[PDB]
């Protein structure tokens, strides 16, 4: 029952919620279980303007 | 998830049965003097 | 197993301020005087 | 299995024997009342209909105490005498037995309902309560 | 009447060893909604001589 | 054009903030209760809910009160340490805000909600209402 | 103009003697 | 008659919206260098 | 029912300022 298919949505919000999150992984994901990110590791020469 | 939510997400199928329940009575008409006036008093 | 479920009867607004980059000053003029 | 229909027709309280209850009725689109008794009346029990305006310094806020005008229905005569609504629990309805009803025109957005005036001796033993039918938000 | 998808909700995130804590995650809304119409209803009249 | 919403989802008072209330869900087949506060809560309060049975004197009033059982579905991990169905309204809900739940599976011919022991004097400041479904009879 | 619709909650029973002709008994 | 007559011989026009209004973020997964791999620990 | 119609007799004159952008100053 329940006209509005469920398991589609919860298909459709796993990619989703998995399509996120190694997006947000890879940019400052911290060591263990998440890959090292390059925002994080910090080895990028740093430019920082002046007041 | 399971039924917690809301009770619009499952719609009832409508079947097509009617009860009625109610009773009326035999008639004593035929048995009557049957008769056929046209003006109001006879 | 009873799992609730909550809205808000009323939502509220929401405000904000729209701070924009000031006009240019700039890290020392040639021409100056101490 | 049932369902947890508690959201999608919500019910509040509007009079529990001892005080009226305001309930929004502005992010719903339909409401009506559920009558019920606690022990058996002395006479006809005669309750006023009122509805409320958002308040003029806060807006989530019930203001003041207006009362329903009442609208006939292409077939009414009684004709309330000051055009004004109310409700009339008849005598001799038992507990264990519910009535339902509701003003066909609404206005405002806080609904409310008090015993009239002659009638709050009898009317501590019946419990009003609303249930609203639809979300609009 | 039509439906509103509230929230989608997060499903347990990158365990490279199990801790198990994060299991089933949370799931969003649906939310059914509704909304009627309305309708304007005026009338008005003039005799028969002032309109000829 | 509002509807009599009443008949067809009638509802009724199951705990005024005072005394609680049985109410019968014989004649219908689902049911879910909307919570309510009228003021800010302090902590956590928890309540209890009740399955009542037709009495052996009168089978139109209700017997003793026993405890519904507590059923899992899948997702369950806390499964409240008693296997006895209970409520929890957490903190920080504020007093223009309804909750709904009901217990996936009814037992008997009545329900009833009490505040479990320790939140006896926030409760007095909540409303539970239940309202419920389609009439078998 | 609130009109109200009442039904019961909990059905009686309905019990019924079945009284017969008695046994036949001659007027004399 | 009507308006006082339950609420359930009136069934409301089901429309087909389906209102979302969620953003994603934005996608940066293109630009990286990709490279497919096998049993970890490469 | 007197159906009363009214009009002014005199207009009064009007003048509204014409009031535009003041000059730009840096919020600093």
């Amino acid at each position: 029952e329940a006209n509005y298919d469920f398991l589609s949505f919860m298909i459709g919000a796993a990619q989703r919620s998995h399509r996120i999150n190694r997006n947000q992984a890879l940019m400052i994901g911290k060591g263990v279980n998440e890959p090292k990110g390059w925002l994080t590791e910090n080895c990028f020469p740093v430019f920082q303007t002046l007041p | 998830e399971a039924s917690t939510i809301g009770p619009a997400f499952f719609t009832p199928q409508v079947l097509a049965l009617e009860v009625d329940c109610n009773i009326e009575c035999a008639s004593l008409l035929d048995l009557y003097g049957q008769i056929e006036v046209s003006r109001s008093t006879f | 197993m009873v799992k609730l479920n909550c809205r808000p009867l009323c939502q509220a607004p929401t405000a904000s301020r729209l701070v924009s980059p000031p006009c240019f000053i700039c890290r020392g003029v040639a021409p100056s005087a101490p | 299995m049932n369902f947890n229909v508690g959201v999608d027709f919500p019910s509040f309280i509007a009079w529990d024997g001892e005080e009226s209850f305001p309930v929004k009725v502005d992010g719903f689109n339909q409401f009506g009342f559920t009558f019920k008794t606690i022990a058996a009346l002395t006479a006809a029990t005669t309750f006023n209909i009122f509805y409320h305006e958002p308040s003029d310094a806060d807006p989530c806020v019930p203001g003041p105490a207006i009362r329903v005008p009442e609208v006939p229905f292409c077939d009414t005569v009684l004709l309330s005498e000051d055009g004004l609504a109310a409700v009339t629990l008849p005598e001799t309805v038992t507990p264990d037995s519910f009535c339902a009803g509701t003003v066909p025109c609404m206005n405002g957005q806080w609904i409310s309902i008090a015993p009239a005036t002659g009638s709050e001796t009898n009317a501590a033993n019946v419990q009003i309560t609303v249930t609203m039918k639809g979300a609009t938000r | 009447t039509y439906m509103k998808i509230a929230d989608y909700g997060q499903l347990g995130e990158y365990t490279c060893d199990a801790k198990c804590d994060a299991e089933f995650g949370e799931p969003g809304n649906i939310r059914h909604l509704e909304g009627k119409t309305y309708d304007y209803r005026g009338v008005f009249c003039f005799n028969r001589k002032n309109l000829q």
